[PDB]
RNA sequence: UUUUCGGAACUGAGGCCAUGAUUAAGAGGGACGGCCGGGGGCAUUCGUAUUGCGCCGCUAGAGGUGAAAUUCUUGGACCGGCGCAAGACGGACCAGAGCGAAAGCAUUUGCCAAGAAUGUUUUCAUUAAUCAAGAACGAAAGUCGGAGGUUCGAAGACGAUCAGAUACCGUCGUAGUUCCGACCAUAAACGAUGCCGACUGGCGAUGCGGCGGCGUUAUUCCCAUGACCCGCCGGGCAGCUUC
RNA sequence: GCUGCAGUUAAAAAGCUCGUAGUUGGAUCUUGUGGAGGGUUCCCCGCCCCUUGCCUCUCGGCGCCGGCCCGAAGCGUUUACUUUGAAAAAAU
C-alpha cells in the first residue's frame, strides 16, 4: 500500500484475492451446477461443496462423493455452473 | 440373534455407506450377501429378503470405480447368475414387495413416495446391464480368440430379456415396460441374411411345432409385431432425439428379412433426414447405416441406377472410417481437435456389427 | 468484546492522520458516528465522506485534509449543566481561541458553543482540535 | 474466541447481497413446505432438513423462497419437537462421557471435559427458561439425564 | 305487576386489517464433511543393556585415581564362548518441530470416550466479556496400608587429601527410587510479562486445512490419487530488519 | 492518583481452569420546500405521511343567523437527564 491509494474502487483482481468475509461487500466462493450421467439421462442440480452422497433420478449408486473441500463427480458429463 | 435387528438396522447401518471415501467396496457386496444367505427362517426367507436381493445386484456394478471403465470377467459372471436368481422368484406368487401394498407381513416398505415407481428398478437394473455388455465387446482385440469367447454371452443377454414377458406385473404390458421390447429388437435388427432364413430356406418343415417351439419359430414376425403395436405408447416422449431413432433400426429388418421394396417403403414414407440433422451423431449412425443397405439391396436386385443413387452420398468423401467412429487423430495437415475425440471413442458401434468395407466398395 | 463503537471510529481516524494517509475505512457504521463526523466536517477539520450498504450495519470511507491535531472520547457519558461547562473546556481544550467539545442534548447532537445559544445542557460524547 | 478453548478461528458461512430467488429455480413456496413436512416424519432435526434441500435440490436458503424460518414452519403444524435442537445434542454428549467414567476412573482429562459440557448445559437452559421455551421447574440432573433422550 | 332502557358479565356465528415474525454481527452456541497430533485411559508386544546363576577355555593379575589405598584372586579373579532368570528403561531418527488449562506427553498392535483449525448460499437468534462465595487438576520430596527389589543412593561404616576435613575424590550401603489404594497442595509452578476487543511498516521460512497451475516421477493403458515444484487465503510456534 | 500514579529487570500478575452475586454489553424503527426574528439553506407557524396523537360528550361562557365551531377533562408506554417555577432561620 502507498500513502494515497483510494479505498472506494478496488480492482477485481484485488477483490478476488482476499477472504470472503474481508471483501468490501461479502460474497460466497461456492456455486450451483447441473449434472448428467450415462445410462439414464434426466439432468439434476448439485452444490459444489456438498456433504450428501448424491443419488440421481436415474438411480445410479453415486453421482458424487463428499470431501474436505469441493465434492468430486463420478466422471459425469457436466460440471457447468448456473449463471446466477 | 433376532429378525428385526437383521432386516432393518443391520441393513441400513451399512446400506448408507454407498459413496463415502471411508468405504470398504468389497464388504458392501459381501455383507448384503450374508443377509441373503442368513434366510432359512420362516416369514423372511420365502419373501421380504427380496429387498436385499435387489440392493445386492445394484451393489455389484460399483466395484468398478467409474462409469467409463468396463466390468472384469471374474465379477461379470455373478451379474448373469444373480439377475436370473432374482427373476426366477417373480414366478412364485402374484403379490408385491418393494412396490404396492397387498399383504402386511412384518414390514411396511410402502412408506416410499409414489412407491410403485420403485418396481421399475428391475427394468433399470437390466437396461443398465445390456448397455454394459457393449462395453465388454468394444474392449478386446477382434482379430483374436478372446473376442469369439466373449460372443458366447450374446445369447445369454437375450435369454434374460426374453424372460421379461411371461413374468410381468407393471400395469399389463403397455404403460412404459415396452422399453424391454425395444431392448428385445436391438439384438435382432442387424441379424443377417443367412440367419434370417434359418426357418425359411434351411428346412422349414423339419423342426418341432408345439407351442413350446412356436414361441421361437415366430422369429422375424416378432420384428414386425414390435414395429407396429406400441408406436402409440412411444408417442408419450417429446424428446426428438429418442422419438425419431426407432424407424431407422426398423427398416434394416425389412431390408434383409424380406424384399428390397419393403425397406424403401418404410424409408420414403418417413422423410427423417432433416430431423436427424437436428438429432445427435448416435442417431445419425442409423440413418447412414440404413441408407447404404438401400443401395446394397438395389445391387442385389440388379438395379444399378438406384444402387448408384443411394451409395454415391456416402462415397462423396473418404469419411466411412469416421462414420464408423474409428478415424485417425492425424491423416492430413487438417486435423486439430483433441477434447472431443475421446467422447466419440466412447460413442461408436462394436466390431461384429461392422459391415465389411471391401464388400461395400466392390458393390 | 466490542463494548462501544464511537471509540473505535475516532481511534482509527487518529492513527491514520498520524501516519499521513489520505483516506480511512470505518466499520461498523452507526447513527451516532454519522452525526459526529458531520460536526467536524461543518467546522472544516475533515473532507467529504461516503457510506457503503452491505446488509450488516454498513461501512464509511472518509477523506483527510491534514488539519486535525486530535479527536477523542470521554467513556462514561457524564451529564453537564450550563454552570459546569466552563470546567470541562478548561480541562480538555488547548486554547480559548480554537477547538470544540461535542455534546448530546434533547435539541440534538451539537458543538458546545451552540448549546449556550440554545440555553441547553446534555451528555458529553467527545472533542476535536 | 471460543467460550471454553484458547482458539480463535474464523470459519463461517457468507450469504450474498441479493436476497431474490434465481430465475432457474423450478420449485414454489407450498411444494417446498410439503417437502419439509415429509422430511420431518423421518425424525430429521431442522439443521438436517436445510442440508438435504441445499445439496440435492435448487433451494440455497428456504427463507428466501418461503417467507419463514423452517422451525416456525414445523411449529405451525405441531411437527417440531419440545426440547430444542442444541440442548438435545448437548445432553446426548454428557451421557456418553458418564458411561465412560464408570469403568475408567483414572481418566482425569475425561473428568475435566465433563465439567466444561455440564456448565454449558446450565448456561443454555437458563436462557431458554427466561423466554418460556421450558418450564420454570425444568432441571438437568446427573441421575435423570439418561431418561431425557429416550 | 309487566315491559322499555341503562349498568355489569359468561358466550356463539360472521366479514374487515397489505391482518401480526427487523436483520444475520470479520459476536456466541449446535449440526454436517474429509483430514490432523510424543493429548488421555485399558489391554498387548518387541529391543538391546546392567546385575545374578550354570557349564567350557587359558594363565596372574583385575578395579579405581591428579597419585594412591580400602576391595577382589590359584577350592582360578578380570578376559573369551554358549544358555537361563528378574526388575528398571525406550538411545540414534529428535528439530528455536507437534499436542495439552497448566503440571506434563516418544517401541508395536487393538479397544473406549474427547478436541483445535479448515470447508459450508445448514440451523438457533444476543444466548455474551470478566469474576467475591464455591469447585476440579496440580513436578519432585514427604506420610499411612499391601506387593516387588535390577540399577542408583539421603543417613551410616570405611580408604584418601589436609593444620583440621564431621566435605569435594574412591569402595560398600539403609530409607527411598518401581506398581496398587489413600493423603499432602508446594517450586527460579518463569515469557520473572492477567483475560477480551480495535488500530499502526517491510521480508524470507516452517507445521495443519483449503484453492489454482506448466512439467518430472509411481501404480493399471488413460482418468482419479500419492512424492516434488510455483503462487494465493485462514488461523499456529518462531526469526531477521527499520529514525 | 475521581480529575491523576504504578506491577519484564527498581516494591508488586493468584500455578492453572470453571463459576453464582457485582460491574460492562453490537446494528436497526419520520424528512425538505413556504412565512417572522436572523442570515443567503437553520432555530418559531403550517405542510408529501402523522403536528399537541385521539375523541365526543356534558355541568359549565363564547362567535353568528336551533346547528356547527374554539379554551378544560380521559390522557398521551413508565423513568433517569436537562431547562424553568415554587418553598427552605439569623449570624458567618
Amino acid at each position: 500500500m502507498p500513502l494515497a491509494k483510494d479505498l472506494l474502487h478496488p480492482s477485481p483482481e484485488e477483490e478476488k484475492r482476499k477472504h470472503k468475509k474481508k471483501r468490501l461487500v461479502q460474497s460466497p466462493n461456492s456455486y450451483f451446477m447441473d449434472v448428467k450421467c450415462p445410462g439414464c439421462y434426466k439432468i439434476t442440480t448439485v452444490f459444489s461443496h456438498a456433504q450428501t452422497v448424491v443419488l440421481c433420478v436415474g438411480c445410479s449408486t453415486v453421482l458424487c462423493q463428499p470431501t474436505g473441500g469441493k465434492a468430486r463427480l463420478t466422471e459425469g458429463c457436466s460440471f457447468r455452473r448456473k449463471q446466477h | 440373534e433376532i429378525t428385526h435387528a437383521v432386516v432393518i438396522k443391520k441393513l441400513n447401518e451399512i446400506l448408507q455407506a454407498r459413496g463415502k471415501k471411508g468405504t470398504d467396496r468389497a464388504a458392501q457386496i459381501e455383507l448384503l450377501q450374508l443377509l441373503v444367505q442368513i434366510a432359512s427362517e420362516n416369514n423372511l426367507g420365502e419373501g421380504v429378503i427380496v429387498k436385499i436381493k435387489f440392493n445386492i445386484i445394484a451393489s455389484l456394478y460399483d466395484y468398478n470405480p467409474n462409469l467409463a471403465t468396463y466390468m472384469k470377467p471374474e465379477m461379470w459372471q455373478k451379474c448373469l447368475d444373480c439377475i436370473n436368481e432374482l427373476m426366477d422368484i417373480l414366478f412364485a406368487n402374484p403379490n408385491i414387495f418393494v412396490g404396492e401394498n397387498i399383504l402386511e407381513e412384518s414390514e411396511n416398505l410402502q412408506n416410499v413416495d409414489q412407491p410403485l415407481r420403485v418396481r421399475g428398478c428391475i427394468l433399470t437394473l437390466v437396461e443398465r446391464m445390456d448397455e454394459e455388455f457393449t462395453k465388454i465387446m468394444q474392449n478386446t482385440d477382434p482379430h483374436s480368440q478372446e473376442y469369439v469367447e466373449h460372443l458366447k454371452d450374446e445369447a445369454q443377454v437375450c435369454a434374460i430379456i426374453e424372460r421379461v414377458q411371461r413374468y410381468l406385473e407393471e400395469k399389463g404390458t403397455t404403460e412404459e415396460i415396452c422399453r424391454v421390447y425395444l431392448r428385445r429388437i436391438l439384438h435382432t435388427y442387424y441379424k443377417f441374411d443367412y440367419k434370417a432364413h434359418q426357418r425359411q430356406l434351411t428346412p422349414p418343415e423339419g423342426s418341432s411345432k408345439s407351442e413350446q417351439d412356436q414361441a421361437e419359430n415366430e422369429g422375424e414376425d416378432s420384428a414386425v409385431l414390435m414395429e407396429r403395436l406400441c408406436k402409440y405408447i412411444y408417442a408419450k416422449d417429446r424428446t426428438d432425439r429418442i422419438r425419431t431413432c426407432a424407424i431407422l433400426c426398423h427398416i434394416y429388418h425389412h431390408a434383409l428379412h424380406s424384399r428390397w421394396y419393403q425397406a424403401r417403403d418404410l424409408m420414403l414414407m418417413s422423410h427423417l433426414q432433416d430431423n436427424i440433422q437436428h438429432a445427435d451423431p448416435p442417431v445419425q449412425i442409423l440413418y447412414n447405416r440404413t441408407m447404404v443397405q438401400l443401395g446394397i439391396c438395389a445391387f442385389r436386385q440388379g438395379l444399378t441406377k438406384d444402387a448408384h443413387n443411394a451409395l454415391l452420398d456416402i462415397q462423396s468423401s473418404g469419411r466411412a472410417k469416421e462414420l464408423l467412429g474409428q478415424g485417425l487423430l492425424l491423416r492430413s495437415l487438417q486435423e486439430r481437435n483433441q477434447e472431443q475425440e475421446k467422447v466419440e471413442r466412447r460413442r461408436q458401434v462394436p466390431f461384429h456389427l461392422h459391415i465389411n468395407l471391401e464388400l461395400l466398395e466392390c458393390v | 468484546v466490542r463494548m462501544n463503537v464511537l471509540a473505535d471510529a475516532l481511534k482509527s481516524i487518529n492513527n491514520a492522520e498520524k501516519r499521513g494517509k489520505r483516506q480511512v475505512l470505518i466499520r461498523p457504521c452507526s447513527k451516532v458516528i454519522v452525526r459526529f463526523l458531520t460536526v467536524m466536517m461543518k467546522h472544516g477539520y475533515i473532507g467529504e465522506f461516503e457510506i457503503i450498504d452491505d446488509h450488516r450495519a454498513g461501512k464509511i470511507v472518509v477523506n483527510l485534509t491534514g488539519r486535525l491535531n486530535k479527536c477523542g472520547v470521554i467513556s462514561p457519558r457524564f451529564d453537564v449543566q450550563l454552570k459546569d461547562l466552563e470546567k470541562w473546556q478548561n480541562n480538555l481544550l488547548p486554547s480559548r481561541q480554537f477547538g470544540f467539545i461535542v455534546l448530546t442534548t434533547s435539541a440534538g447532537i451539537m458543538d458546545h458553543e451552540e448549546a449556550r445559544r440554545k440555553h441547553t445542557g446534555g451528555k458529553i460524547l467527545g472533542f476535536f482540535f | 474466541g471460543r467460550m471454553h478453548a484458547p482458539g480463535k478461528g474464523l470459519s463461517q458461512s457468507a450469504l450474498p447481497y441479493r436476497r431474490s430467488v434465481p430465475t432457474w429455480l423450478k420449485l414454489t413456496s407450498d411444494d417446498v413446505k410439503e417437502q419439509i413436512y415429509k422430511l420431518a416424519k423421518k425424525g430429521l432435526t431442522p439443521s438436517q432438513i436445510g442440508v438435504i434441500l441445499r445439496d440435492s435440490h435448487g433451494v440455497a436458503q428456504v427463507r428466501f423462497v418461503t417467507g419463514n424460518k423452517i422451525l416456525r414452519i414445523l411449529k405451525s403444524k405441531g411437527l417440531a419437537p419440545d426440547l430444542p435442537e442444541d440442548l438435545y445434542h448437548l445432553i446426548k454428549k454428557a451421557v456418553a462421557v458418564r458411561k465412560h467414567l464408570e469403568r475408567n476412573r483414572k481418566d482425569k482429562d475425561a473428568k475435566f471435559r465433563l465439567i466444561l459440557i455440564e456448565s454449558r448445559i446450565h448456561r443454555l437452559a437458563r436462557y431458554y427458561k427466561t423466554k418460556r421455551v421450558l418450564p420454570p421447574n425444568w432441571k438437568y440432573e446427573s441421575s435423570t439425564a439418561s431418561a431425557l433422550v429416550a
